[PDB]
């Protein structure tokens, strides 16, 4: 009766959709998909934008 | 698809800008060479 009651809510999330990323998707592809690889040849390994 | 069409629109605009710059440079050089050749 004296201890404060604690109710818990649980959520689980995953990676976002391409559509909901908005113009950021295009603004990162302009920066990586063409600029870095073609004009620097860095040959890196990078994850997806999402 | 929307991202892709935006990307191609940007690429096309860039290509038109490059072509316009080249054409302007060439036409300026050609007119100036015309004036010089007319002098001689």
């Amino acid at each position: 009766y004296l201890v404060k009651q604690e109710w818990g809510a649980t959520s689980i999330t995953d990676k976002p959709t391409v559509n909901m990323l908005g113009g950021y998707y295009s603004q990162q592809q302009f920066l990586r998909n063409l600029d870095a690889r073609s004009f620097s040849s860095p040959q890196p390994e990078q994850p997806s934008i999402s | 698809w929307a991202a892709r069409t935006i990307f191609m629109k940007s690429q096309i605009k860039r290509q038109e800008a490059v072509a316009k710059a080249i054409y302007d440079r060439e036409v300026r050089s050609v007119e100036l060479a015309l004036k010089i050749a007319q002098q001689q």
